[PDB]
C-alpha cells in the first residue's frame, strides 16, 4: 500500500480538470503560457538553494529529469481523457509535419504534471520497486506537491475561455466532439 | 451475361433485360411491393367494410419557367473481440488486436491511428507486442529490466516505472479514487464522465416514452392539479413571488398556471413568475433565483471570478469558527451559525 | 359543471350552425366520391337542424343506449 | 488488420436530434416440495403461459381466438407434462449418485421415455 | 460585503428574495444606492482563435465581415449530454403519419420514374427520326441533357437490379441506341403498374384517413372520458374552493383589505340549459334500472323543485318547457 | 402591461400593397427523399407548387428555375471540407466517410441520399437567386420553398438541414442592403441562421419558436447576441399548443417593434409549416389562417421580402399552407375549396384550403408572454 | 492540507454589521469622491 | 420472448412439485425448449381439428382432443 498526501486544493484543481473535460468539454490550451518543463524547472531552481546538501541536490536533479522523462513515455499511454486524445493526435501530425518528435515536457501544462502526480503512486504499485525508492519518491513528490500550493495562483488560474483568451482551458467545437466521441 | 451482344466488326444488335424479378417483390414501407396492392388482411380494418378531370394546369410550368443566374457570384465568386474499448470502456469503431481479446479505439492508442491509414498485416497491442518482444528474446524479463536500469544510469528511481510502461496497454485516463472520495457531492457517470450534485438522476424510457397520451413528463399536454398539492403534507405548493397557487378548476384549466419545484430546496416556482416555458424534467437539475451563487464574475475597472469551494467529506472538512467578528474576510466560503437581547 | 359544457355548446351554436349548413362540398370529391358516408347514413351529420337541438338528441339517445359512445365523439367531432 | 464497428451509429449524440436465522440450503426447499405437492393449484402465472400460446399458435393459423377453458387445457396439460418428466428427471438425477437435475438428466430421460 | 459579489446581481438576487414587497424592496433598492453588458447567453460557447481559421474559399471580406466563426452552439450542448423530449402524439396521429409515408414512397418512385421516362422518350422521340448511319456513334452525356445528374440513376438502379443497374446505365451512356426504347418500354410498364396499385392502396388510404384523422386532431377529448373520471369528484371540487380560499387568504394580510366574501363565482346567462339538463337528467331516470321507481319519481320533482327554488324560474314555466 | 389579448382577426389584403412575387421552383426538388422511414420529405415542395399551378396564381407572378450552386458558391458561408464531403458523399461509399460521418454529423439524423448534392444545390441556388433578383429590383416579393434549411451550420448538418441556404441568401442580400431581418416562425429555433449572424448588427435574427427541451435546444430569452451582435438576435420562447390569436398577438407587437425599431431594409421569412397543427415533430396549434397572418403582416410593412419555406413534415398541411401564403402575396385570397391536382388524394376527407387546429391547451399563459415580450422590447430599445 | 479549505462559521449578526459597514463605506466614498470632483472643477473653472 | 415470459421461478415451482431438490441452472432453458417444442405439437393438432370445423376459434374440447390423439388423454374439461 502506497500513499500520498495531494493538497485539497490540487485535489479540487484536479477535479475541476475533470469536471472541465468531461462534463464542460473543454480542452487544455497548448501549447501553454507555462509548460511542463517550465515547472519543473523553477520549482528546481526554487528548492535548489533551499538547502546546502549535495546529495539532495543530486537527489533533486535526479527526481525532476526522472519525472520529465516519465512524463514524455506516459502522456501518449496514460495522462489525457479521450476528448484530449483528438489534439494529441493533431499535435502528433503537426509535428511530425515539420519533421520535429514531439515532446510532451515543452507542449503540455502543469495539470497534465498535477494529472501524473496523482496518478504516480498505482504506477508505483505496479513495478517491482522496493520499499527505500518508493518512500524517498513519494518524499520528493510530496515536497514538490507542497511547492505547487506557494504558486498555486500563477499555475492553476481560473479563468472563463468565454471571456479570456488568456484562460488555461479552451472550449470545443463541434467537429472536435464529434471525431473525438463518435468514432 | 453478355449484355451487349456485339457483332463480329463491334457493332450492336440487340441487348437483353437482366433480372428483373430479382427485386421486383422488395417489401416497402407498406409492408407489401410496390407491384401489388394491399391485401385483405390489412384491409378488412383500414376500408369501412369489406366484402368476401384532367383539367391539369400543372404541366404549363416547364414552358413559364425562366432559368435565373444574375447573383454577383455567378460564374465564379480464434477468439471474438470485445464490443467496448480498452482504453476508454466505451463503444465505438474498434482496431482489433490479432493475438489479444482486447479492442482499442483509433484514437485511444499511442500514437493515434489514422482509420484510413491502417496496418496493413497485422496489428498487435502494447501488451503483445511486449509478449513476443518477451518471448523473442532468450533473457528473462527482469534482465532486460536490469539492463535497461543500468543503461539509464542518468535516472535510478524512475527507471522501473519507466520500463513498466512500455508493457502497459495504453488507458484513458482517470482519476483515483482517493482523489473522487474527498468530495462527496462529485459522482462518476456511466461512460466515466464527471457528475456532481447538480445533475439529475437520468429519467429511464419506461418514463419518457412508454407513457400514457394524455400524460407526459413535460406536463403540458393536459391539466394536471395533482401538482400544486404537497404529496407528504397535503397542503397546497404556494409559488414564492406571487404567493398564491393557480390551480384552476377543471372548467376553467386556462386559469391554472404551472408550477414547479426547486431541486434544491424545493421552493416551489410558478412557470411564469421565474421566466420558464419548460419543466426541466432531464439534464441538470434546475435551480430557482433564491440560491447563492457557487460561481460569479466581478468587473475590475479585466475581471475576477471566484468559485465556491466544493463539499469536502467530514473526516478532511474543518470548520472554524472566526475570532473577529466585524470584517473578517472570508473567502465568501461561510457557514450560518444560529444567533443566540442585549445585542439588539 | 353540465351548465357550463352545455353553455359553451349553445353560446357557438349559431356560427356552428352556420357553418355545418354552409357546407359547400368541393367538386371533384363529389365527382369521384371521395368524400364520407358514414356520419350522413346515421344522422349523425348535422345538416338541416340546430346544432344545439341536435346536441341534446344526440346526448338523450346516448344516455337511453341506442347510439353508441364512438358514433356519439364522432358526430360531435 | 482486422476492423469492426460497434457504436453502430454513423453520427454522435443521436439523442440531442431531431428525428438473523437462517435454514441450511434444502430444508426451505424440502418444505416447498411438501407446499407444491399438497397442493393443486396451477402454477405456471397464467396470462404468461397464454401468451406462449398465442405467439406459438400463430404459426400454424392466424387469427385464432381461443376459448378460455382451452388456455386452462393447454395449462393443465402442460404443467402435467412437466411435472412428469421432472420426476423422472429426479430420478435420471438419483441415479447418477446425485441430487441435482441437470440438463442431460432430461435429453436422457427422454431418450428412454421414448419423445425422442 | 466580501467585495465579490457586484451591486447589480445583489439587486437583481434581492429582487427575486423581495419582489412582491414593494415598500421594502425599495427601502432596499435605495438604502443601498442602485441607479438605474457582456450577456453571452447560455447557449453559446467562444472557440479560440485556432478553431476559427478554417478555409472557406467563397467568402470575401464581407463574408468574413458580417459571419460569426467564433460562438457556436450545438445540440448536444444545449441538452447538458441528456437529449431532447419529442411531442408525444395519438395512435391515430401516428398511423395517419404512416399513411402519408406510405402515400409518399408511392408518389416519390411514381413521379421519378415519370420523370426518367419524360427524358427517355425526349432522347427516343430525337433518335427515332434520324437514319442509322450516325446512330452507332451517338452518345449520351451524364444527366441525359437534365437538370439532374442522379434521378434517371436512381430510377434505373430501383427497376433493374443492383448489379445490373450500374452496366446498364453505362450502356445508355455510351450505346443509347438499343438500350434507351428497351429501358423506356420498362419504365413505362412499371409506371403503370405502379400507378395501379397506387389506385388501389389509394383507396384504402382515403378510407383509413376517413376513419382516423378527425380522432387525431382531437387531443383533449381522446382522454377526456378518463379525466372526467379522476377530476370531476369530490376530492377536486373541494381542492379549487380551498385553494381559491387559501389564495385569498395568503393575498388578504398583503393588500386588499376589504376581503371578497366570495371563492368561486359562476355566471348563469340563459335559462334554457336548465330546461335542457333536466329534459337529460329525467332521461337518465327513465332509461336507468338501478332505482326503483319511487325513488325515480322523487329524484323527479326534486329536481325540479331545486331548480324552481334556487333560481328564479317558476314551476309552471318548468312544467311547460318540460 | 404589453401583451394584449385579441381574438384573431380575418385576414385581409391590402390593394395598395401590390408587389411584384418571383417564384423560385425547380422541378427536380422533389424526386429527393431523405429515406423510407424519414419524416422530412422534399416532395412537399411540388404537391405544394401543384396547388399554385392550379390555382392559376402562375398568371400574377414569375415563375423562375434557378441555377443550382455550385461548390464555392455554398463555401461563402460553410468550410470548404464540409462543401467538398458533401459533393462527393454517397450512399455507396458511406464506409469511405467515416471520419466525416461523425465530424460534419451526416448519416444519422442527416441521412446520406444519392441526389443530397443536387438537392442543396437547387436550395442555395434558389435562396440566392431570390436574394439577387431583390437586390436588383426585378422583384418585390421572392418565393423560394426550396430552401428553409435554417438548422445547418458551417461544418455540419444538423435537423434535416445540410446547406444553410438562408445565410446564403441573407449574405446575397448583404451586399445591397445594410440591414436584413431575419424572421423564423419555424416551430424550431433558426440555430444556423442565429449562430451565423449572432455578432453583427447588420443582420436581426428573430426566432419564434418552442422553447423546452425541444430541439435544437438553443433560443433561450437571454440569448441576445455578443459583441457587436448584442441586442440583434431577439429569442421569442413559446410553449406547446400555441393558437392563432395568441400566436398573433405575440408576433405582431414583437416584429412591430423591430421594424420601427432595428429598421431593416430587406425581410427574410422562413415559413416552416412544422408550426402548423398536427405536424409530426411539431407542438404547436396554428391552423393555417394562423401561419398565413405572420406572412401577411411581414408583407404590410411594404419591405422587399424573401419569403422562404421550412420546416413541415405532414405534407398535405405544409402544401396547403404554402399555398395560401403564396396566394397572399399576390394580394388575393385562394378559395377554401382545393382545385383539382394531381396529389388531390393528400387533403381529405373535406377537400379544402384549410388546416384545422387541434383542441389542445394552449399553455401559453399571458402572464408568461408578458413577461417574455417586456424583456425583447426592453433589449429592443439599444437597436435604434 | 485541510486548512486550504477551511470554512467560516459566521452569524447572522456579523452578516449584518458587515453588509452595513461596507454599503455606508461605498456610498461615502463615492459621496466624497463626486465632492472632492466638484470641488476640482469649480477650482478650474476659476482658474480659466 | 414469450417464451421467456415461462420465468425461471415457475421452472423451479414445476421441479419442487416433480421433487427436485436442486436445479441446475442449465436447465431452466432446457425445459423452455422441450415445454414450446411439446405445446407445438398438441397446438398444432388442436387447431387442424380447428380447421376441420371451419371454425377460426379454439375450443378446450379440440385441445383434450389433441391430447387424446398424442396419447395423454386430459379429463375435466369435457369430452
Ligand atoms: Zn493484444
Ligand atoms: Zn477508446
Ligand atoms: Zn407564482
Ligand atoms: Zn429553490
Ligand atoms: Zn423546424
Amino acid at each position: 500500500k502506497i500513499s500520498l498526501q495531494i493538497p485539497i486544493k490540487l485535489k479540487s484543481v484536479l477535479v475541476d480538470d475533470w469536471e472541465y473535460v468531461t462534463k464542460d468539454k473543454k480542452i487544455c490550451r497548448l501549447p501553454a503560457d507555462v509548460t511542463v518543463e517550465m515547472v519543473l524547472n523553477k520549482y528546481e531552481h526554487e528548492v535548489s538553494q533551499e538547502l546546502e546538501s549535495p546529495g539532495s541536490q543530486s537527489q533533486l536533479s535526479e527526481y525532476c529529469a526522472g519525472l520529465k522523462l516519465y512524463f514524455d513515455k506516459c502522456l501518449g499511454n496514460m495522462l489525457l481523457y479521450r476528448l484530449e486524445r483528438l489534439q494529441y493526435d493533431e499535435l502528433l501530425k503537426k509535428s511530425s509535419k515539420d519533421q520535429k518528435p514531439l515532446v510532451p515536457i515543452r507542449i503540455y501544462g502543469a495539470i497534465h504534471l498535477l494529472r501524473l502526480i496523482s496518478v504516480l503512486p498505482e504506477l508505483i504499485s505496479s513495478t517491482t520497486m522496493d520499499l527505500q525508492s518508493c518512500q524517498l519518491l513519494i518524499k520528493q513528490t510530496e515536497d514538490f506537491l507542497v511547492w505547487l500550493l506557494m504558486h498555486v495562483d500563477e499555475y492553476f488560474n481560473d479563468k472563463d475561455p468565454n471571456r479570456s483568451d488568456d484562460a488555461l482551458y479552451v472550449n470545443t467545437s463541434s467537429q472536435y466532439e464529434g471525431v473525438a466521441l463518435g468514432m | 451475361k453478355e449484355l451487349l451482344e456485339k457483332d463480329s466488326k463491334g457493332n450492336i444488335i440487340k441487348l437483353n433485360e437482366p433480372s428483373t424479378i430479382s427485386e421486383d417483390s422488395k417489401v416497402s414501407v407498406t409492408g407489401l411491393p410496390l407491384n401489388k396492392g394491399p391485401s385483405e388482411k390489412i384491409k378488412r380494418e383500414s376500408l369501412w367494410n369489406y366484402r368476401k378531370r384532367n383539367d391539369l394546369k400543372t404541366f404549363l410550368t416547364e414552358n413559364m419557367t425562366e432559368e435565373s443566374n444574375i447573383r454577383s457570384t455567378i460564374g465564379w465568386n480464434d477468439f471474438e473481440n470485445e464490443d467496448f474499448c480498452s482504453a476508454c470502456n466505451q463503444s465505438g469503431s474498434f482496431l482489433c488486436c490479432d493475438t489479444c481479446p482486447k479492442s482499442f479505439h483509433f484514437l485511444c492508442l499511442d500514437p493515434p491511428i489514422d482509420p484510413n491509414n491502417l496496418p496493413k498485416g497485422d496489428w498487435h497491442c502494447n501488451e503483445c507486442k511486449f509478449k513476443i518482444f518477451i518471448n523473442n528474446s532468450m533473457a528473462t524479463l527482469k534482465k532486460i529490466e536490469s539492463n535497461f536500469i543500468k543503461q539509464n544510469n542518468n535516472v535510478k528511481i524512475f527507471a522501473k516505472l519507466l520500463f513498466n510502461i512500455d508493457s502497459h496497454n495504453p488507458k484513458q485516463f482517470q482519476l483515483p479514487n482517493y482523489i473522487k472520495e474527498t468530495f462527496p457531492a462529485v459522482k462518476t457517470g456511466s461512460r466515466g464522465q464527471y457528475s456532481d450534485e447538480n445533475d439529475k438522476i437520468p429519467l429511464t424510457d419506461r418514463q419518457l416514452f412508454n407513457t400514457s397520451y394524455g400524460q407526459s413528463i413535460t406536463k403540458l399536454d393536459s391539466y394536471n392539479p395533482d401538482t400544486h398539492i404537497d404529496s407528504n403534507s397535503g397542503k397546497f405548493l404556494i409559488c414564492y413571488k406571487c404567493n398564491q397557487t393557480r390551480l384552476g378548476s377543471w372548467s376553467h384549466p386556462e386559469n391554472s398556471r404551472l408550477i414547479m419545484t426547486c431541486d434544491y430546496c424545493q421552493t416551489p416556482w410558478h412557470l411564469d413568475c421565474v421566466p420558464r416555458a419548460s419543466f426541466k424534467n432531464l439534464g441538470s437539475k434546475w435551480k430557482c433565483p433564491l440560491h447563492s451563487p457557487t460561481k460569479v464574475y466581478k468587473k475590475i475597472h479585466n475581471y475576477k471570478v471566484w468559485k465556491k469551494q466544493r463539499l469536502i467529506n467530514k473526516k478532511n472538512q474543518l470548520y472554524y469558527e472566526p475570532l473577529q467578528k466585524i470584517g473578517y474576510q472570508n473567502n465568501g466560503n461561510i457557514q450560518i451559525i444560529p444567533t443566540t437581547n442585549s445585542i439588539k | 359543471t353540465i351548465y357550463e359544457r352545455l353553455l359553451e355548446i349553445k353560446q357557438m351554436n349559431e356560427r356552428v350552425t352556420k357553418e355545418i349548413n354552409t357546407r359547400s362540398t368541393v367538386t371533384f370529391a363529389k365527382d369521384l366520391d371521395l368524400l364520407s358516408s358514414q356520419l350522413s347514413e346515421m344522422g349523425l351529420d348535422f345538416v338541416g337542424e340546430d346544432a344545439y337541438k341536435q346536441v341534446l338528441r344526440l346526448s338523450r339517445r346516448l344516455i337511453n343506449g341506442d347510439l353508441e359512445h364512438q358514433w356519439f365523439e364522432e358526430s360531435l367531432r | 488488420a482486422r476492423t469492426k464497428q460497434t457504436a453502430r451509429k454513423s453520427t454522435g449524440g443521436k439523442a440531442p436530434r431531431k428525428q438473523p436465522h437462517r435454514y441450511r440450503p434444502g430444508t426451505v426447499a424440502l418444505r416447498e416440495i411438501r407446499r407444491y405437492q399438497k397442493s393443486t393449484e396451477l402454477l405456471i402465472r397464467k396470462l404468461p403461459f397464454q401468451r406462449l400460446v398465442r405467439e406459438i399458435a400463430q404459426d400454424f393459423k392466424t387469427d385464432l381466438r381461443f376459448q378460455s377453458s382451452a388456455v386452462m387445457a393447454l395449462q393443465e396439460a402442460s404443467e402435467a407434462y412437466l411435472v412428469a418428466l421432472f420426476e423422472d428427471t429426479n430420478l435420471a438425477a438419483i441415479h447418477a449418485k446425485r441430487v441435482t437435475i441437470m440438463p442431460k438428466d432430461i435429453q436422457l430421460a427422454r431418450r428412454i421415455r421414448g419423445e425422442r | 460585503s466580501q467585495d465579490i459579489l457586484d451591486l447589480d446581481d445583489l439587486v437583481e438576487k434581492v429582487d427575486f428574495y423581495l419582489g412582491s414587497n414593494k415598500e421594502l424592496f425599495t427601502w432596499f433598492k435605495n438604502f443601498v444606492g442602485y441607479q438605474e453588458c457582456e450577456a453571452f447567453g447560455p447557449s453559446y460557447k467562444r472557440l479560440p482563435k485556432s478553431d476559427t481559421f478554417m478555409p472557406c474559399s467563397g467568402r470575401d471580406d464581407m463574408c468574413w465581415e458580417v459571419l460569426n466563426d467564433e460562438w457556436v452552439g450545438h445540440p448536444v450542448w444545449a441538452s447538458e449530454d441528456s437529449g431532447f423530449i419529442a411531442h408525444r402524439k395519438n395512435q391515430y396521429e401516428e398511423t395517419l403519419f404512416k399513411i402519408e409515408e406510405e402515400r409518399h414512397e408511392y408518389d416519390f418512385y411514381i413521379e421519378s420514374n415519370l420523370r426518367t421516362i419524360q427524358c427517355l422518350e425526349t432522347i427516343v422521340n430525337k433518335i427515332e427520326n434520324m437514319t442509322e448511319n450516325e446512330k452507332a456513334n451517338f452518345k449520351l452525356p451524364p444527366g441525359l441533357g437534365h437538370t439532374s445528374m442522379t434521378i434517371y440513376k436512381k430510377v434505373i438502379r430501383k427497376v433493374y437490379d443492383k448489379e445490373r443497374g450500374f452496366e446498364i446505365i453505362d450502356a445508355l451512356h455510351e450505346h443509347p441506341a438499343v438500350t434507351a426504347p428497351v429501358v423506356l418500354k420498362r419504365l413505362k410498364q412499371k409506371d403503370e403498374e405502379w400507378r395501379r396499385a397506387q389506385r388501389e392502396w389509394n383507396k384504402v388510404w382515403r378510407e383509413l384517413e376517413q376513419k382516423v384523422f378527425f380522432k387525431s386532431l382531437d387531443h383533449l377529448g381522446l382522454t377526456f372520458k378518463q379525466a372526467d373520471k379522476k377530476l370531476l369528484t369530490t376530492k377536486q371540487l373541494i381542492s379549487e374552493i380551498s385553494s381559491i380560499k387559501v389564495d385569498q387568504t395568503n393575498k388578504k394580510i398583503h393588500w386588499l383589505t376589504p376581503k371578497p366574501k366570495s371563492q368561486l363565482d359562476f355566471d348563469f346567462p340563459d335559462k334554457n340549459i336548465f330546461y335542457d339538463i333536466l329534459c337529460l337528467a329525467d332521461t337518465f331516470i327513465t332509461h336507468t334500472t338501478a332505482y326503483s321507481n319511487p325513488d325515480k319519481e322523487r329524484l323527479k320533482d326534486l329536481l325540479k323543485y331545486f331548480i324552481s327554488l334556487f333560481f328564479s324560474i317558476s314551476f309552471e314555466k318548468i312544467e311547460e318547457s318540460l | 402591461m404589453v401583451y394584449e389579448a385579441t381574438p384573431f382577426d380575418p385576414i385581409t389584403v391590402k390593394p395598395s400593397d401590390k408587389r411584384r412575387v418571383a417564384y423560385f421552383y425547380d422541378a427536380d426538388v422533389g424526386n429527393y427523399a431523405y429515406g423510407a422511414g424519414h419524416p422530412m420529405k422534399p416532395h412537399r415542395i411540388r404537391m405544394a407548387h401543384s396547388l399554385i399551378m392550379n390555382y392559376g396564381l402562375y398568371k400574377k407572378m414569375e415563375i423562375y428555375r434557378a441555377k443550382p450552386a455550385t461548390k464555392q458558391e455554398m463555401c461563402q458561408f460553410h468550410t470548404d471540407e464540409y462543401i467538398d464531403f458533401l459533393s462527393r458523399v454517397t450512399p455507396d461509399n458511406l464506409e469511405m466517410f467515416k471520419r466525416e460521418s461523425v465530424k460534419f454529423n451526416v448519416g444519422d439524423d442527416c441521412p446520406v441520399f444519392d441526389g443530397l448534392y443536387e438537392y442543396c444545390s437547387i436550395s442555395g441556388g434558389g435562396s440566392m437567386e431570390g436574394a439577387a433578383r431583390l437586390n436588383r429590383g426585378k422583384c418585390d416579393v421572392a418565393v423560394n420553398y426550396a430552401g428553409g434549411l435554417h438548422h445547418a451550420k458551417k461544418s455540419e448538418a444538423s435537423g434535416f438541414c445540410y446547406l444553410n441556404d438562408i445565410v446564403l441568401g441573407i449574405i446575397e442580400l448583404l451586399r445591397y442592403h445594410p440591414r436584413v431581418l431575419y424572421i423564423d416562425i419555424d416551430v424550431h429555433h433558426g440555430d444556423g441562421v442565429e449562430e451565423a449572424f449572432y455578432t453583427t448588427d447588420r443582420v436581426m435574427t428573430c426566432s419564434f419558436h418552442k422553447y423546452g427541451e425541444f430541439f435544437p435546444g438553443t433560443g433561450e430569452l437571454r440569448d441576445i447576441g455578443v459583441g457587436a451582435g448584442k441586442n440583434y438576435a431577439v429569442n421569442v420562447p413559446l410553449r406547446d399548443g400555441i393558437d392563432d390569436a395568441t400566436y398573433r398577438s405575440v408576433f405582431e407587437p414583437v416584429i412591430k417593434k423591430i421594424m420601427e425599431w432595428y429598421q431593416p431594409s430587406a425581410v427574410v421569412l422562413q415559413c416552416g409549416g412544422d408550426s402548423l397543427s398536427g405536424d409530426r415533430l411539431g407542438c404547436f396549434n396554428l391552423s393555417m389562417e394562423g401561419h398565413a397572418n405572420c406572412v401577411n403582416y411581414v408583407k404590410s410593412f411594404g419591405i422587399p421580402m424573401m419569403v422562404v419555406g421550412g420546416g413541415g413534415y405532414t405534407m398535405r398541411n405544409v402544401a396547403r399552407t404554402w399555398c395560401f401564403e403564396t396566394g397572399l402575396l399576390n394580394n388575393v385570397v385562394l378559395d377554401k375549396d382545393l382545385p383539382y391536382n394531381e396529389y388531390y388524394e393528400y387533403y381529405g376527407p373535406d377537400y379544402k384550403l384549410s388546416v384545422r387546429p387541434s383542441n389542445m391547451f394552449n399553455v401559453n399563459t399571458p402572464e408568461y408572454l408578458d413577461k417574455v415580450m417586456t424583456n425583447i422590447f426592453a433589449n429592443l430599445e439599444n437597436t435604434k | 492540507f485541510n486548512q486550504d479549505f477551511k470554512i467560516t462559521q459566521i452569524d447572522e449578526n456579523s452578516i449584518k454589521y458587515d453588509f452595513f459597514d461596507k454599503i455606508y463605506k461605498s456610498k461615502m466614498v463615492q459621496k466624497r469622491k463626486l465632492f472632492q470632483f466638484q470641488e476640482s472643477l469649480i477650482d478650474k473653472l476659476v482658474s480659466n | 420472448d414469450n417464451i421467456q415470459g415461462i420465468t425461471k421461478p415457475a421452472i423451479r415451482r414445476l421441479a419442487r412439485r416433480g421433487g427436485v431438490k436442486r436445479i441446475s441452472g442449465l436447465i431452466y432453458e432446457e425445459t423452455r425448449g422441450v415445454l414450446k417444442v411439446f405445446l407445438e405439437n398438441v397446438i398444432r393438432d388442436a387447431v387442424t381439428y380447428t380447421e376441420h370445423a371451419k371454425r377460426k376459434t379454439v375450443t378446450a374440447m379440440d385441445v383434450v382432443y389433441a391430447l387424446k390423439r398424442q396419447g395423454r388423454t386430459l379429463y375435466g374439461f369435457g369430452g
